[PDB]
């Protein structure tokens, strides 16, 4: 289990679920307050 | 009004491009049942549509001849007339994420040149060390300014490689 | 040594170039000019005259294709010439030496427009 | 030591032959000529592409550059162990011998032999370009 | 013909000399590094430029340095 | 409309002018080629070692710099 | 006479994700760790590369085996999706209703940042992305009426790869076969040829038999398809079968008793096209698989494996012995059965030249019912499967010279075939050298000929049909005599195999779903550009095979390997002689010729074929401009590419404005990869210096030491970008063209 926490810990794992958490954010965002044109 | 621009709430071509796009999608709504899943999608796609034309005129945005919001960049122009969220406000909110992230980076890759195999903590990331420095981030605008102040900030340049001149 | 092959290195074919006028040695270098300008000289009004401008012309066609004929032909002698000089500037047969190239270039010229003239005849 | 004499006359492996052998430029300019001693018959394969047979014992081959050569001799030298040489040969029948030039391959350190073209300096110390600008010809600092 | 030049960082590897595809340097005795011997370039006509000397050469920078000049039959590597 | 195109504009010419910038003060030599200027303006390598060195002289960095010129005109 | 058996190791390698968290475990230059941004790419473009990994055949031929279980595994997932989302995102039961006027559609698009737009009105009150991979005409054709079926075989499906994947892990950690098993080619291809390619035929001809045939049978008919028996019952009740087909009456007596005729019925031999449906007649192709699978089954029983009887293909090669040849075949054995690179390039250099020949019959020989008639699929199918057999084939150069530099061996090849080849290679290559020159100027010199003429205001003096002409007479002999089979050299076949001979056009729905195709003098030209175009790819692929090892420029040139980037400045210059570099060429020519190919069809079909017909006659989409505009240059440039980009160019505010966006975004890729083809790694390592010096400035820089890429990896990467921008651009072009009007 220890191999594995670190194959989940190298870059091409890491930044998957990063991106993959930082475009969720970015989407659910977007999808209750559709269309964001000025800060208001 | 500014540059000749006039608000999206009085201008005349805004509201035409608002009855086009409704038109374009109530056309394709005749061609399905009145409660069928089609029909919803387009009949809440037309919701929407409504809400962003309101919300546009709402916010105050300038339209051109061509009835499409223009936006304001001069930081003068925009606090004088109220345009301050299109352009003036969001340059400081990108600047404390762009910082944000950097920041975090740079606090990470110190904290491991320490250690003895620098190179295997870039590529295997410490996932419990960067999590620690991704919070204390915040305060980066802070960190970051005591940091110039102190001289820590920037290297020596006896302490840089350079090619010969 | 090189890869032997028929093609290379056959009896029929070896008789055959070594009766062809470049490989025929013991003649003039001039007569060989001749020789080759004919044989060229003659086919070269051919795909003029069929295929040219003035192809559909009923009787403008045969004068103009061999009138264009006869022009490669001065062009080609003008590159036997100067090729001559660019190679022999300072050896068993004498065709590869500057004498004998100058000769050959104009026996050919002589030979080639002949050979244009004599095919213009057949037709006309 | 003593320069060897090329022989003529000394047997070539049994090769086909090929289209990557001479050109014309042997008979005008010049050729190579490998020569080695074979313990015992075996295949190995020609710079000019193909395998050839060497007959046990002495073995001829010539080439039409010197890189060729000693693409044959790296070949002979690493794998089968032997120990080849070869020459320049001119088409007025002059031969001339080359590698090993004083019997010893160059890798081995060997007294006698003087150096050549050694700057006693780095790189970094060379002139610049300016300060040997107009001597009659394109000259790089380092030749001076 | 290139211009092959040895400078005094040579620390007498041999790799220089093994690399070479024409036989165009050898070694010599010196006295300027631990191993006493100095990579020397006696048959520079034979040349072609490949540049696989200052690939083997270990010292930083080079020890071993081809300046690619005068082009001729030998230096074009040509067999025509 | 204006706006986009001028901006795309000084994209060029900075990036032009940055590739022969670069091309004029990496001249004379560099960490990857300290001695450069002993083999001239224009010369066609210095071959594979080191990582290669394709297209490292000044000469070559005027000609990348054509293209962005052409791009940018 | 080492005896045919399974041969296997216990446990071979232990199951632990120890070394997941150790890159580059595999290779002893790269398990020490990264020093440089090199190594990262050094680790992904080895990863594969076994046969550098290890110098045991056994360890590597075990690799193969479990990678292939993999590949199979993955396929099972993208298939089982293919079908799910049949199941569950698509409007198949409306389209089975009516087919000839919903368009098939498969994805569906959540509604977030206004992308729901790219749900079009498809048809069957249903919205979604049209779809051109034929599913839906495939699916019909087997028989599957219900998005069950479909949903359980997605299930299926999924299964199959966690199969898969569990048989890769079980054939490398716990029961590994040995080399000896692995080199039994004379067994492989008996259960390949009688038991993978032999039994598959015969099982799908079992399941059109019992399932396709009665239910395509009553579709046809119009029955409504959630009226039509399900496929067990007619398995079942033979009482069915007998109302559809007589012949079932009989039982299977008429097989055994050899009474084959009284299957006619269902075994036919018609030819053509279903005139209902505008695809082949099913009972057409159950015979045609009844007969492949006798052939085959025939076939797997040739090599002699443990009982004597059979052929050794060791014995067969070695008394293939001619005066010409020297010692002939021998020493071939021993390179196939050693050499997994040698294998490899024989297959792909097949199976992609297969993939453009089912390019070419599937369009001619419209295979599933109402695929004709859909314009989208027909031009997509095509132009997919000839895009698939051109990168294999480019492989089988690529693999071909691996085997060169890395397997072979001048002992065991002394005077045979091979050898002889690479003795005269300067003969080979000057002479395909002159093929190529010639072929290049008296076919594209044609088209210059022709724009030249027409821009001087001469159409007298071009070639074409109302000009000078150069008619296809072979190809046009061919076609008649195909057209005349059925009278005289096939007899008991009903009709020509194609329409494209000759004959009348079939019709389904009012669209023309195949009819003869004319060649003209265009079509001479187009066909010698094909000519000139192959060749030429053959002369640079087949160059870097044959000069692998050594040139007259580099006599040591298989010491430097097969991927390195030159030997240097020296000699006048050697960047890009190595056999990698000839297949990085070799991939750009590959893609210059098949353009082509693919232009070729689009204008060809749209001008001549495709088109609505109407009470006076065919109208074609592009109204038979090709013969008299695609003589020019010129011709291409207006007619073709600037009006049929009409499509693409406006389909912003529609369904189709994703192809739009995909359009500019292809031209984009396309023209950044020539950053990395037009440029050198000097510059870039230069430039991350300065870069690298600003990051230092601010105590900013990584441990991992930046680097500009390889010489090679500039080469790959610039390939890589110039083939997907290239071939992207065209993909949005033909799918928003023919989707529009087709
Ligand atoms: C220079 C690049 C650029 C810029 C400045 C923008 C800017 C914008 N785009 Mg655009 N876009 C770009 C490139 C860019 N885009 C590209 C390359 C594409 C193609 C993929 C798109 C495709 C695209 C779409 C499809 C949409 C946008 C939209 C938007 C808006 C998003 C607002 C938002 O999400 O607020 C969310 C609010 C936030 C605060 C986000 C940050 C969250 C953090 C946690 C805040 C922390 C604060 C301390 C905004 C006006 C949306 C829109 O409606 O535009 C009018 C929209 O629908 N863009
Ligand atoms: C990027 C450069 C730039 C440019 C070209 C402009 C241009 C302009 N600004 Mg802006 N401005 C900028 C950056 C810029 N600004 C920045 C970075 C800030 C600080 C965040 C401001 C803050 C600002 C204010 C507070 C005001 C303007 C105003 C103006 C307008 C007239 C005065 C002026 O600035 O003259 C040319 C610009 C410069 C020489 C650069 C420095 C400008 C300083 C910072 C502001 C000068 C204001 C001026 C004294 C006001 C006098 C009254 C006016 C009615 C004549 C003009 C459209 C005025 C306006 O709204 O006019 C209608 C105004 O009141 N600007
Ligand atoms: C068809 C796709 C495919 C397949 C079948 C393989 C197969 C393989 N790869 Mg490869 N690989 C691929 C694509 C593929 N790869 C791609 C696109 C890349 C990026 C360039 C790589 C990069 C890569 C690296 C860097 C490594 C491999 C390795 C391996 C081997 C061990 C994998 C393993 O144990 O998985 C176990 C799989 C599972 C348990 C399945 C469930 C878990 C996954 C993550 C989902 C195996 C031969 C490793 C090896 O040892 O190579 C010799 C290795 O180090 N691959
Ligand atoms: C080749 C394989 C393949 C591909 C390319 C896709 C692609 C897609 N699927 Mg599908 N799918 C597949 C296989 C595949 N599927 C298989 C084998 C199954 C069976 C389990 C499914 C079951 C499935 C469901 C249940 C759904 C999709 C959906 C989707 C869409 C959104 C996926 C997403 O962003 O998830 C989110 C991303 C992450 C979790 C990361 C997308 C078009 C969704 C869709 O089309 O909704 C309208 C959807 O609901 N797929
Ligand atoms: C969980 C089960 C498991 C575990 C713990 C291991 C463990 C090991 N395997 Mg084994 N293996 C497994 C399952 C497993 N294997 C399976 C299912 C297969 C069949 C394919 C194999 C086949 C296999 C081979 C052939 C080899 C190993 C090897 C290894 C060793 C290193 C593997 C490595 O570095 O993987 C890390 C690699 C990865 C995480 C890559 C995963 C690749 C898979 C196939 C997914 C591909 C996805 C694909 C690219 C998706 C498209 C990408 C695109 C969207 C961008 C190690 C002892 C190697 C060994 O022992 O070398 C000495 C070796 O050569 N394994
Ligand atoms: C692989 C392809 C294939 C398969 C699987 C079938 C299968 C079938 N065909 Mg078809 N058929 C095929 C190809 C195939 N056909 C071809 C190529 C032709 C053209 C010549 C035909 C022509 C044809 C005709 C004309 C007919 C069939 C019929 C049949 C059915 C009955 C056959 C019969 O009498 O079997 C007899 C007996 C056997 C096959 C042996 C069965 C052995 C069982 C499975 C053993 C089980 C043992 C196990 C231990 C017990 C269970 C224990 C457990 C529960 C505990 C059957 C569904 C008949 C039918 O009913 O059609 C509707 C029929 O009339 N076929
Ligand atoms: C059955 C097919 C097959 C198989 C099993 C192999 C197997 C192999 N090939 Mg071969 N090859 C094939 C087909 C095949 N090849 C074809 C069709 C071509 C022509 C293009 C080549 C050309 C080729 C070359 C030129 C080389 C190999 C090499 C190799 C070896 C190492 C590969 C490696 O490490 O990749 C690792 C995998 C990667 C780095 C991933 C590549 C990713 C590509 C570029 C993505 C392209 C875009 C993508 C598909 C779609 C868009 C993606 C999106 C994210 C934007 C390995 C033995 C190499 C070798 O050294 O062999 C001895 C080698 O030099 N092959
Ligand atoms: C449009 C661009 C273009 C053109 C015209 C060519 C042309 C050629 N390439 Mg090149 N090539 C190109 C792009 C191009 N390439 C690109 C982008 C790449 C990088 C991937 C390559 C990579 C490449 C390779 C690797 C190879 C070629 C080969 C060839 C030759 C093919 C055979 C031949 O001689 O045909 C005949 C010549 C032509 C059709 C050229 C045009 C002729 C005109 C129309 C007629 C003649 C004009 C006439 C005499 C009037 C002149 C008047 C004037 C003097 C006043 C030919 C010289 C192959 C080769 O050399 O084969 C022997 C070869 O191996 N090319
Ligand atoms: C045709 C030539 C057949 C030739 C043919 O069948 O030859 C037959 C001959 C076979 O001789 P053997 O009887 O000794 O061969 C025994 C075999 O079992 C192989 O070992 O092959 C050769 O001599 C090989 C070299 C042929 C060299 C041919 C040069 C011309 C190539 C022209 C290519 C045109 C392509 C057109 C494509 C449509
Ligand atoms: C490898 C070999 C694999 C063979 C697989 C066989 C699978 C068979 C499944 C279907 C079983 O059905 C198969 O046998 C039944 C029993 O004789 C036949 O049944 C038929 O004859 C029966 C005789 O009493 C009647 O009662 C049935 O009404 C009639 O349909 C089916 O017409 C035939 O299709
Ligand atoms: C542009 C260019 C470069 C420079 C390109 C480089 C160095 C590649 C850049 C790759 C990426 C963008 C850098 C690495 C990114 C890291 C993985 C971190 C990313 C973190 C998140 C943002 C995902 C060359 O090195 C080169 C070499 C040879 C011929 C031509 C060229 C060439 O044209």
């Amino acid at each position: 289990m220890k191999d594995f926490t670190t194959y989940l810990s190298t870059a091409p794992v890491i930044a998957t679920i990063w991106f993959t958490f930082t475009a969720g954010l970015l989407i659910e965002i977007n999808r209750y307050f559709p269309d964001p044109l000025v800060f208001s | 009004d500014i540059a000749g621009l006039t608000p999206c709430s009085e201008s005349k071509a805004y509201a035409k491009l608002e009855k086009k796009e409704l038109k374009t999608l109530e056309k394709r709504l005749k061609q399905y049942e009145a409660d069928s899943a089609p029909a919803v999608a387009l009949k809440a796609t037309m919701e929407r549509t409504k809400a962003r034309f309101a919300n546009y005129a709402k916010a105050g945005l300038l339209c051109g001849n061509d009835g499409l919001p223009h936006l304001i960049a001069d930081p003068g122009l925009a606090l004088k007339y109220g345009h301050a969220g299109e352009v003036f406000i969001p340059t400081f909110g990108f600047l404390y994420v762009a910082g944000y992230i950097g920041y975090v980076g740079r606090q990470y890759l110190i904290a491991v040149k320490g250690e003895a195999k620098p190179t295997d903590k870039e590529i295997i990331i410490d996932v419990p060390l960067a999590t620690k420095l991704a919070w204390q981030g915040a305060g980066w605008p802070l960190a970051a300014v005591q940091e110039l102040q102190r001289g820590t900030l920037l290297e020596k340049e006896e302490n840089i490689t350079v090619s010969p001149r | 040594g090189m890869l032997e092959t028929p093609v290379t290195s056959a009896p029929i074919v070896a008789t055959y170039l070594s009766n062809l006028p470049a490989y025929r040695t013991g003649v003039a270098p001039v007569l060989r000019g001749v020789e080759i300008g004919l044989a060229h000289g003659f086919l070269l009004a051919g795909p003029f005259i069929k295929l040219g401008p003035l192809r559909n012309v009923p009787e403008t066609a045969e004068i103009a294709g061999s009138l264009s004929a006869a022009g490669l032909v001065l062009i080609l002698a003008l590159c036997l010439s100067i090729y001559g000089s660019a190679q022999f500037q300072s050896a068993r047969d004498p065709l590869f030496s500057a004498d004998g190239w100058s000769e050959f270039a104009a026996g050919f010229l002589v030979g080639g427009e002949a050979g244009v003239a004599w095919a213009y005849v057949c037709t006309q | 030591w003593t320069v060897p004499t090329l022989n003529p006359d000394t047997p070539s492996p049994i090769f086909g032959g090929s289209t990557g052998g001479l050109l014309r430029k042997a008979q005008t300019e010049e050729f190579y000529v490998i020569t080695w001693e074979a313990k015992k018959e075996q295949i190995f394969e020609m710079p000019t592409g193909g395998a050839a047979i060497m007959r046990q014992g002495p073995n001829l081959l010539k080439f039409g550059k010197k890189e060729q050569c000693l693409a044959l001799t790296t070949q002979l030298r690493n794998k089968f162990k032997l120990t080849p040489c070869f020459y320049r040969v001119f088409p007025d029948g002059k031969v001339q011998y080359l590698h090993p030039a004083d019997g010893v391959y160059p890798e081995k350190v060997n007294a006698g032999r003087v150096g050549a073209n050694q700057n006693m300096r780095r790189i970094g110390q060379n002139v610049n370009p300016i300060k040997v600008k107009f001597s009659g010809r394109m000259m790089s600092p380092a030749e001076i | 013909a290139h211009i092959v030049k040895i400078y005094d960082t040579c620390i007498g590897c041999t790799q220089c000399v093994r690399a070479c595809p024409l036989d165009v340097l050898e070694m010599v005795p010196w006295d300027g590094c631990k191993a006493s011997q100095m990579a020397s370039a006696p048959r520079t006509e034979d040349c072609v430029g490949c540049k696989r000397c200052e690939t083997a050469c270990p010292t930083d920078f080079l020890s071993v340095r081809v300046y690619l000049g005068s082009e001729s039959t030998r230096s074009m590597g040509l067999s025509y | 409309g204006d706006f986009l195109v001028h901006h795309a504009i000084a994209l060029g010419l900075h990036t032009t002018t940055l590739i022969l910038v670069k091309g004029a003060l990496d001249a004379r030599g560099s960490k990857l080629m300290p001695d450069k200027k002993d083999f001239g303006y224009s010369f066609p390598c210095d071959g594979p070692g080191r990582g290669g060195t394709c297209d490292i002289s000044a000469y070559d960095a005027f000609y990348l710099a054509v293209f962005w010129m052409l791009n940018t005109i | 006479a080492k005896k045919v058996k399974i041969a296997v190791d216990r446990n071979p390698v232990e199951t632990s994700f120890e070394k997941w968290a150790k890159p580059g475990h595999f290779s002893r230059t790269l398990s020490k760790g990264p020093n440089t941004t090199t190594w990262i790419w050094n680790l992904h473009a080895d990863a594969h590369d076994f046969d550098s990994h290890t110098s045991d055949l056994e360890e590597i031929s075990r690799k193969v085996f479990s990678a292939h279980f993999g590949q199979l595994g993955i396929i099972f997932i993208w298939l089982s999706g293919m079908y799910f989302h049949g199941a569950r995102f698509s409007n198949y039961e409306a389209w089975l209703s009516d087919p000839t006027h919903i368009k098939p559609s498969a994805q569906v698009v959540w509604p977030i940042v206004g992308q729901e737009i790219l749900n079009g009105d498809v048809g069957g009150g249903f919205q979604g992305i049209q779809i051109t991979s034929g599913f839906f005409q495939l699916w019909r054709a087997s028989g599957i009426t219900s998005e069950l079926q479909l949903y359980t075989t997605a299930i299926g499906g999924l299964v199959m790869a966690a199969a898969m994947f569990f048989a890769g892990w079980f054939h490398y950690h716990k029961a590994a076969p040995k080399l000896e098993w692995f080199q039994n080619v004379e067994s492989m291809l008996n259960h390949h040829l009688g038991g993978l390619l032999g039994l598959g035929s015969l099982a799908w001809a079992g399941h059109q038999i019992h399932v396709s045939l009665p239910v395509n049978k009553l579709l046809d008919a119009g029955v409504d398809p959630k009226e039509i028996p399900l496929p067990h019952d007619l398995l079942l009740n033979r009482a069915i079968m007998a109302d559809l087909y007589p012949s079932f009456a009989k039982g299977i007596a008429p097989f055994f008793t050899l009474n084959w005729s009284e299957y006619s019925d269902f075994l036919t031999f018609k030819g053509g096209l279903n005139p209902v449906t505008g695809g082949l007649w099913l009972s057409d192709t159950a015979h045609h698989h009844v007969a492949i699978a006798v052939l085959f089954l025939v076939a797997g029983h040739m090599y002699r494996t443990n009982w004597g009887i059979g052929h050794s293909m060791k014995e067969i090669l070695e008394a293939h012995r001619g005066p010409f040849t020297g010692e002939g075949h021998v020493g071939l054995y021993e390179i196939l059965t050693t050499s997994w690179h040698a294998q490899l390039a024989i297959n792909l250099a097949l199976f992609g030249s297969l993939s453009i020949i089912v390019a070419h019959h599937m369009y001619a020989m419209p295979p599933y019912p109402y695929l004709a008639t859909d314009y989208g699929t027909q031009l997509s199918l095509f132009t997919h499967h000839t895009w698939i057999g051109g990168f294999c084939i480019v492989g089988a150069g690529a693999h071909a010279a691996i085997f060169m530099v890395r397997d072979y061996d001048p002992t065991n090849n002394y005077n045979n075939l091979l050898d002889r080849v690479i003795r005269h290679r300067d003969a080979i290559i000057s002479h395909l050298n002159w093929v190529c020159i010639f072929l290049g100027f008296h076919s594209f010199g044609l088209y210059i000929h022709n724009d030249t003429m027409s821009a001087l205001g001469r159409p007298q003096d071009m070639f074409s049909d109302t000009a000078i002409q150069l008619q296809p007479v072979f190809a046009q002999w061919i076609q008649n005599t195909h057209f005349l089979a059925p009278q005289l050299t096939a007899p008991n076949a009903l009709a020509a195999t194609s329409l494209t001979w000759g004959g009348d056009l079939v019709a389904v729905g009012g669209k023309v779903a195949m009819m003869p195709i004319s060649l003209g003098t265009s079509d001479f030209m187009v066909h010698h550009i094909h000519a000139f175009t192959i060749h030429v790819t053959v002369l640079i692929l087949l160059k870097g095979v044959l000069f692998a090892r050594s040139s007259r420029l580099i006599p040591d040139k298989a010491n430097l390997g097969f991927r390195f980037p030159c030997d240097g400045p020296g000699r006048g210059g050697t960047c890009q002689v190595s056999a990698w570099d000839h297949v990085f060429l070799g991939l750009f020519w590959m893609y210059n010729s098949l353009s082509i190919v693919i232009f070729h069809f689009s204008w060809k079909m749209q001008s001549d074929v495709w088109g609505t017909v109407t009470a006076s006659g065919v109208s074609h989409i592009t109204g038979g401009n090709f013969a008299q505009s695609a003589n020019t240059i010129n011709g291409w440039l207006r007619d073709f590419l600037w009006a049929q980009s009409s499509q693409v160019i406006q389909s912003y505010g529609s369904a189709l404005s994703a192809y739009g966006l995909i359009f500019l975004g292809a031209h984009f890729v396309w023209a950044f990869s020539l950053m990395f083809l037009f440029s050198g790694r000097g510059y870039w390592q230069e430039l991350i210096e300065s870069i690298v010096w600003a990051h230092n400035k601010l105590k900013v820089a990584p441990a991992i030491q930046p680097r500009a890429l390889s010489i090679t990896q500039g080469r790959a990467v610039g390939v890589a970008h110039y083939l997907l921008g290239g071939i992207a651009t065209t993909w949005s072009f033909f799918l928003a063209r023919i989707i529009s009007v087709g």
